């Protein structure tokens, strides 16, 4: 989706 | 040793007067020259803030809370199923409370929670890296919310500096863009608290990083020049080859994959193969700004409140470019819509008022031969795959494209000008494929959706290629 980044 | 720390050259530090400050994307235009060369630079705010953070979020924003997520600083290697439990293990906090928190562990680590001089907490950090027992910190990345105050009196939540109006600034190259992204086009909040870091990365599309901090203990940022990116990936490797700040040592990875299964290196030893390392000790009131392509990397001194958001200016577009192939390589599907980018810019250009295009900076002079020159060449490679195309007699439909940008179902690369659709509509590539070769559940049938305006732009593109500097 529309966004940033990490890991869940 | 940790000598190198104290022997790292800082980046520049800017200090504009109001008159001088304008909004982030102008000055960065005046300063760029010099600033682009560090990959990271420092800007401190003349402007402060009449109603405070902590302020803004209890009193203009309802019950504020957010939830952290958990980090592992330093440890034998994590594998990804325990990486991934832990990551948002984090509990829920307020302002308050996670304030509270943060300054209660520092005092437990150091008998006071006064902050401390930095040069002590950043050898802390690389040595707490390399042999602490301390295994996790909370950072409340990423939580959507603002602490510019939305108060008109406020006269840094009145400026163009505000994190909020910086995406839809004149400059701003995203600022045509269709829907929001967050942290894109919209700032996001950092929570951070002692030895909360972000790893090495170069932002998504290379795009511009503009961070500001509100309130808290000072943040260390080590930026790589935009010029050093492939030598710093270069370096990477081989160190991890070298077994020297080993990973899970997976060995099959995109480049970005093995950074983030990395322990967080130290900067020496980028400095002993040659790779420049330039310094940044954030504090309150103080923009950091982050260059397309610049590596970055960081840790809080303590409990600290900072805010950011990524853009573009059309210097960017040539880096924007080099993202794009990446993303491609690696099969991924792109972040922006970097084609409708370059027409919508592009075609602003052509056609401008004209009375607006003459005494202006060399870097927005640049910026606009890039978008020229990134425009002239993407109507061509249209230009005669669409003859291909024609001539092929594969090409059975010609429509009137009037959708967004679409994902190409093989690359992956975005499509704004033109794609070959198929029959069920689930298997639509751009024109970098060769059709004959397409073998689609579907059917044989490919029909060529393009936009309806690729004349007036065909037009622009023989215009911006007979000008100065475009070739
Ligand atoms: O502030 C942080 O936690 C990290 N910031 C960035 O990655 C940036 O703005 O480029
Ligand atoms: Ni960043
Ligand atoms: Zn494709
Ligand atoms: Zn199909």
């Amino acid at each position: 989706a529309a966004r940033k980044s990490a890991p869940a | 040793d940790l000598k190198w720390t104290e022997r790292l050259p800082e980046c520049p530090v800017y200090r504009p007067t109001k008159e001088e400050f304008e909004d982030p994307l102008t000055y960065l235009q005046k300063i760029f020259p010099e600033a682009s060369k560090y990959g990271i630079c420092k800007i401190v705010s003349p402007l402060t803030a009449t109603v405070p953070a902590g302020a803004v979020l209890m009193k203009e924003k309802s019950n504020f809370k957010f939830t952290t997520r958990v980090q592992p600083l330093r440890l034998a290697e994590w594998d990804s199923d325990d990486k991934v439990t832990f990551f948002m293990s984090g509990r829920t906090y307020t302002f308050r409370d996670y304030e509270k928190m943060a300054n209660k562990v520092f005092a437990r680590r150091y008998c006071s929670g006064g902050s401390l001089p930095d040069s002590f907490l950043e050898k802390e950090f690389w040595k707490e890296i390399a042999c602490g027992k301390t295994e996790t910190v909370e950072y409340a990345c990423d939580v959507d919310g603002s602490a510019f105050s939305s108060a008109p009196g406020d006269p840094l939540g009145s400026s163009k500096w505000n994190l909020n109006k910086v995406s839809r600034l004149p400059k701003s190259t995203l600022r045509l863009l269709e829907t929001s992204i967050p942290g894109v086009t919209e700032p996001m909040l950092y929570i951070g608290m002692l030895f909360s870091m972000f790893a090495w990365h170069v932002e998504d599309h290379y795009l511009y990083s503009i961070n500001y901090q509100h309130c808290g203990a000072s943040k260390t940022w080590y930026g790589i020049p935009g010029s050093a990116a492939l030598k710093f990936e270069k370096v990477v490797k081989e160190c991890v080859y070298n077994d020297d700040i080993l990973s899970t040592n997976g060995e099959d990875g995109a480049f970005d994959v093995l950074l983030g299964k990395t322990t967080i290196f130290p900067p020496k030893t980028l400095l002993d193969h040659n790779v420049p390392v330039y310094k940044a000790v954030q504090k309150p009131g103080e923009f950091v700004v982050t260059f397309p392509r610049a590596y970055h990397a960081g840790f809080s001194h303590g409990f600290n409140c900072g805010e950011a958001v990524n853009f573009a200016m059309g210097d960017w577009f040539p880096f924007g470019a080099i993202a794009s192939c990446r993303y491609a390589h690696l099969n991924r599907v792109p972040l922006l819509p970097h084609e409708e980018l370059i027409c919508k810019e592009a075609m602003l250009l052509n056609s401008s008022s004209k009375s607006e295009n003459l005494d202006l900076t060399p870097t927005e002079l640049s910026g606009q031969r890039s978008i020229k020159t990134a425009f002239v060449h993407l109507i061509r490679f249209l230009h005669l795959a669409r003859w291909s195309l024609m001539k092929s007699g594969l090409c059975t439909g010609l429509v009137s494209n009037t959708y967004g940008t679409i994902v190409c179902s093989l690359c992956k690369r975005d499509c704004y000008l033109a794609f070959i659709n198929c029959e069920c509509y689930s298997h639509p590539v751009c024109l970098r494929h060769d059709v004959k070769k397409l073998d689609l559940p579907c059917g044989t049938t490919h029909t060529l959706y393009l936009r309806d305006n690729i004349e007036d732009m065909e037009a622009a593109a023989m215009k911006f290629e007979k000008e100065d500097g475009v070739s």
